[PDB]
Order: C-alpha cells, then structure tokens, then sequence
C-alpha cells in the first residue's frame, strides 16, 4: 500500500532535485520550506538549499530573515539554506523575442539556465556543496517546459553564430533531463487545496509532468479542517471530504497527504518545523490537534 | 482496414464525450476525470491514424 | 456611482436573455433561482422561465420539487416556471454548440405555443454554451457562404445575433467566489464573453464570511477580503456584488426568497446577520 | 518597412511586458497583475494581426510579380 505522507521522500539519500509547485493560494511556499526542513532535520550528514522563484519573496517571509541571490544558513540550522533569486532579472542583465519565443521551451530553458549557474556559484566559492535542492517553482507558467525541448529541439535540426549556441542549449539541457528524468534523483511534489479548480488545476500539472516523464508520485493536500473534532466550518469540511475521498480514488499509487488549516500565516523556524512533521508522520485531528491550536 | 479502425475511434472518442458531459465534474469528480485522461488517449490515437491514413496515401503512388 | 447589486437588473423591463454562469462550487445554481426569483417577484406583471441544462439536475433540487423537459410554474409562485433538459438527449432527438443550442430553442417555443417574457438560463458549469452565442456570428457566415451558392444556379437568425448582443436585451452575470482560482477564471471568463459582442456589467461573489461581525473563519475572511479590494479595482464600472457564505445548502422557496433579497439591496453583515442564522 | 519594423517593435514590448509580469505576485498584485494579462493579450492581438499584413503584403507582391 501507499502511505498518506512524504517519509519515503523525507529519508530519502538518492533523491538530488525535489520540485515542489502548485498554482493559487494553494499554500505552495509553506509546503515547501516544511520539505526542505523535515529532509534537513532527518538527514544532518547532508547539506541541503531550498531556492525559490517566486517573485513575492517568499522565503525571507516565511523564515523571518532576509534571503537573495547568496545562499544563507537559516538560522536555527545547520544543514539547510536558502537562495531567493529573480531569473527574468538575471536574463535582462545578458540580454530577437520574436525569434526566441516562437519556440516553446527556449524562454524557459534560458531563464532556467541562469539559476543553474547561481547554484554551482555558491557551492564553488564558499566551497560548501549541496546534496539535494528543493525548488520552489513560480506559482505561474510553466517551468518544465524546456524538457520537452531536446526533442522537438533535434526535430528543428535535422530538417533547417547562431547554429552553434542551439545545440549547446540541446546539450546541457539533454544532460539535465538525464537527471530529472530519473524518479530516485528527481521528483515533483504537487500542492493543492480541496476544491474543483485547486483539483483540476492539479491534475493537468501531473499530466504535463508525466509529458516530461518527470516522476510525480507526490500530492499534498493543504488547508483541510477536519471539524467533527462552528457551524460554517463543519459545512466547508463537508466538502472538502467530499473531494478528498475522490482523491483518494483517482491517485492510488501517489502518496496524497493530508495537512490541516492552521489560523494565521506560519512563519519562523519553530512554527514551520512544529507544522512540517506532519508530512513525516500524518496528522491526526484526534491526537494532534493540540499541536495545531498551540500555533495559534 | 486501417481507414476503417480511424473512424471507429472518432465515433468512440465522440460517445465518450456525450457522456461525460451528462456527468457532473463536480459530484463525479473521480470518474469525470478518468474519463478526460480517456479522451485524451483517444485524441492521440486519432491523431495518429489520421498520419498513418494519409502516409500510406502519399506514398502510394508508387 | 455603480451599486453592488442587481436592482437595475432585477428591475428591468428591456432584458429578454439573462445569462448566468460560473465554474467550480462556485454556488452557480443558487445565483440562478435567487435572480429569477428577484425579478420575478419584482416584475408580476411579466412571466419568467428558469432553465437549467446542468446535467445534475440542480433546479429540482434547489426548489425541492420535480422539473423536467415540460415547464412547470414553481409551486408558491404563479409568474416563474422551471424548465430542466439535457440538450444530448435533444441532440440524438462553434457547430457542436450551436446545435445543442438550437434544441433548448425548440423547447421553449414548444412550451409557449402561455408565452414567457424573459428567460433566465443557467449554463453548464463546464464546457462553452455560449459558443453558439458566437455562432449567430458563425450561422450567419454560413448563410454569407451559402447565398453566395444561389447566383450561380437567415435573418431569422440575424435578428438572434441582435438580440444576444444588445445589452437592453441580453446580458451575462458571473458568479465566483473570492479565491485566485475562481477569480481567474472568472476573468477569462468575461474576455471570453467580451469577444462575442455579450454584454456582461455584472458578478455575483458568494460565500463570503464577514467574520469581523472561530479563529478559523476570521483568517479565511481575511483572504476573502484580500481579493476583494482587488477586485473592486479591477471592475470599477461592473456591479460586483457580495453575497454572505449560509451553513449548509439553501433549498425551497422560502429559504431562496430571502436569501436573494442581498442580490436586490447589498447584505449588511451588521443588520442582516440575524436573517443568515435564521437560515441555519 | 514601415509595417515590418512595427512587428519586431510590438513583439519587442509583449516580450518586456511579460518578463515584467513575471516578476510580480499575481497573489498579492492580483489587480495590476491581470490588467497586465489583458495588455498582452491586445499585443498578441496586434502582433498576429501585422503577422497577416506580410503574408497578405508579400502575396500582393508576388502577384504584380507575376503579372
Ligand atoms: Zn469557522
């Protein structure tokens, strides 16, 4: 059977890249600095970065310290970091749109291609490598469109200064999809709500990941009540049970985790690391909500 | 032959379609959902013997 | 100087077509029974028709009574009627849509041959019902297409086109509720709406908390309101108005009576709470 | 060309508008950040549109060509 949490994911010493996404108030962030701490917190012989690209800034909100384009320890660890980097600034800097757009996948792959570089910049300088890296990825557009390039990339090839760049690009990002193509090195891990749009949103996220032949087994399920343990309340958990148990059915084989809504924004070390195990170890409404009234 | 596996599967695609919208998403969300990845199977397969249909064409004359 | 409600809607006498639409758990349904029962009650002299083609069958259950392909006049009302369909079945009975369309056409004019003076459609929650809408547009290039046949050996339709796109005629009202999902989509929605010539002034936000009047409330409204802020920048010359969340489902006239009063003047989470509790 | 220096110059401001777009929360911007969507939707517009004027200009061309 398959378990309704991140454990597997949690220990795991093979994985080097975990993506974490999902579009709207999803609770996307949170989801992934509680990743990025349960791996920090299960495995201290490894040094891990959570980088993110989300334009709001995210990270230095949620930990409540100010982070950019220089990887920082998070104070309170020592296994983890953080980098907060705008690739479409660090495109500008370089930087034919006509030309570059008309294909899809060379927009993003050039954005991409720039954060690789902040990446091996930190670990060269400081001389302190990364193990694995969480992604944060933008709640907008789609990020792993250049995975798909290669393919239609030698297609262009084979029937057409400039020549030279194109398949250097189709090189580096045929390496990289050597990597993000293998389910122990690489994974996505989807972040959704309970109601029909978070739901279907989610569904054509897995699918276009599947497209990628990106490994998806992961859907964390955030802002759920569980109220049988206020009126309005009570009524909105009916629903979202209504969908969980749909869910349930049409993923069997993913691990679908369910976290519970937490008044107020979570922010801090403490809060989130407090929050985050319940991605190790599922919550239970019955037992641990103390836990979840005392962050409040 | 082949020509005639194609238009079977439009017919198929098209009666799925015709269901799945007598089917509310919303209550029926699991199945509605199935049903969609269906759809988009059969979208590749069509699409497929559309190029299969037309190849054999073209190179037919011979 | 434009009011968050729908009286100049509810109240008018020009509009023939109302169209209401939205996806998700959105409370579409609910908009729909709430809309016809304002204007029907508003307007006693004129006589609505209510029709669903959402396949669940939502109309039956929100007045608690059976409707079907035969209009019946809801019980407790003598000027509103319901119509439930499924435009498939017809259809077995832009070009996809249309001829869906053009079988709930037939309907209607088969009920009223007593006649209906304005219509409220509720439309699917998915799909596009409303490409047809941008076939009159298409039908008629049709007839462009095919009159240009006859020398070499529709306004009936025209006039349709016409009327979808005149706002003293048709108009299309939104419903969503204040999350990012709803709320873009419900932008599309309107562009989508936009393109056809459909004049659309007006959205109805529902499930809204006004919890300032449990914890887990009071931060959800918080977002709620968020949004809210926005969107009122968004569509300044739109009526966009807010509907307060009910426990539990609303159903029988009674209950849809009073709870679409907010569409004619905007709820007041602080005098009209004690109508929303009385409804739980 | 004084229609084809508009393509690029258009296609130019869509490419600013979005890498700009991107750089805002649609969560937190939401209002500005969707007036944005619409703009670059009026560009795509305008873009396809002078697209169509080449194809439809280098085919007037061709045909005095001809003729
Ligand atoms: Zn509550």
């Amino acid at each position: 059977t398959v378990e309704p949490n991140l454990h597997s994911l949690i220990t795991s010493t093979t994985h080097k890249w975990i993506f974490v996404g999902g579009k709207g108030g999803v609770g996307k962030t949170t989801s992934s600095c509680s990743i990025a701490i349960q791996m920090a917190l299960s495995q201290p012989n490894k040094q891990f970065l959570l980088i993110s690209t989300d334009p709001a800034h995210n990270l230095s909100d949620a930990f409540g310290e100010k982070f950019g384009k220089d990887a920082r320890k998070v104070t309170g660890m020592n296994n983890l970091s953080c980098m907060e980097i705008d690739p479409s600034a660090a495109l500008k800097d370089m930087n034919l749109a006509d030309l570059t757009g008309s294909i899809p996948g060379i927009d993003e792959a050039l954005s991409f291609m720039e954060v690789m570089k902040h990446i091996k910049r930190q670990e060269q300088g400081e001389g302190e490598t990364f193990d694995t890296v969480i992604f944060d990825t933008a709640p907008t557009g789609h990020t792993l469109r250049f995975l798909q390039l290669p393919n239609t990339l030698s297609k262009l090839l084979e029937k057409f200064d400039i020549s030279g760049k194109l398949n250097e690009l189709k090189a580096n990002v045929e390496t990289i999809r050597q990597q993000f193509t293998d389910p122990d090195l690489t994974t996505f891990v989807c972040v959704c709500i309970s109601e029909f749009l978070s739901l279907y949103e989610t569904e054509r996220l897995i699918q276009e990941l599947i497209s990628y032949d990106m490994d998806v087994n992961s859907i964390i399920v955030n802002q759920l009540l569980f109220a049988e343990n206020c009126k309005r309340c009570q009524a909105r958990w009916k629903m979202q049970k209504k969908y969980l148990d749909q869910i349930d059915e049409l993923y069997e084989d993913f691990h679908v985790v369910k976290m519970p809504l937490c008044a107020g924004e979570i922010r801090g070390l403490n809060n989130l690391t407090k929050f985050s195990q319940f991605l190790n170890k599922e919550y239970n409404p019955i037992t641990d909500g103390k836990v979840i009234y005392e962050l409040e | 032959e082949l020509s005639k596996k194609y238009l079977a599967k439009v017919k198929e695609r098209h009666e799925l379609k015709e269901f799945n919208n007598s089917i509310s998403a919303q209550d029926n969300y699991a199945k509605w959902t199935k049903n969609n990845r269906k759809l988009d199977s059969l979208d590749k397969e069509i699409n497929n013997l559309k190029d299969e249909i037309q190849s054999e064409n073209k190179a037919f004359q011979a």
